[PDB]
């Protein structure tokens, strides 16, 4: 199975 | 998937609980303050810690207990222990130090707080992502006050408007 990879994220 | 402790910023008795997500900054000002009216003798406390996280901005700090860093299993546990340990120096040394010491003390105390809070600050947006969430918010990559551009960070462009939509604008200008 290949291995994949947006960057903002916040905190829930 | 894990996260990573980058820096031990401060150390309270807070209110049982005030941890996690709800001691953002973002989150406090949206919802109020989990620790709001904490007094230490009069209501069950527990030994918080303000954790500055590795890969997350300075707005995404939020406190924690020792239980809640192992429960996450996060990473940089070595860092607590260190902490402690110059805790419990500086802590040792405060109660025999002339109030001049204290005082000099106190004001690089002082300063260090005013210097974390600028890093809270978004001082100019440098980009902003093609991608946009279905309410139309791109992300923006933000230059924080007083930290090298090394430091800018990808945000939520509907968190990052909330508060800074000046520098939206003059971005977009």
């Amino acid at each position: 199975p290949k291995q994949k990879r947006r960057t903002a994220r916040s905190k829930v | 998937e894990f996260e990573t402790i980058e820096r031990f910023m401060d150390c309270r008795i807070g209110r049982k609980g005030a941890t996690g997500a709800t001691t953002t900054i973002y989150a406090v000002e949206a919802d109020g303050d989990p620790n709001a009216g904490f007094e230490k003798n009069k209501e069950p406390g527990e030994i918080q810690y303000l954790i500055k996280w590795k890969g997350w901005s300075h707005i995404h700090n939020t406190w924690e207990t020792e239980e809640t860093l192992k429960q996450q299993n996060v990473r940089g546990m070595k860092k607590l222990d260190n902490y402690k340990k110059k805790d419990q120096e500086t802590k040792r040394w405060l109660k025999n130090a002339s109030p001049e010491d204290v005082e000099y003390y106190n004001c690089q105390q002082e300063l260090t707080d005013d210097l974390h809070k600028q890093y809270q600050i978004v001082e100019r947006i440098i980009a902003h992502s093609n991608q946009k969430s279905a309410a139309g918010y791109p992300d923006y990559y933000c230059k924080w006050q007083g930290l090298p551009y090394s430091e800018c960070s990808w945000e939520d462009g509907a968190l990052i408007s909330k508060k800074f939509q000046a520098c939206i604008d003059e971005y977009f200008s």
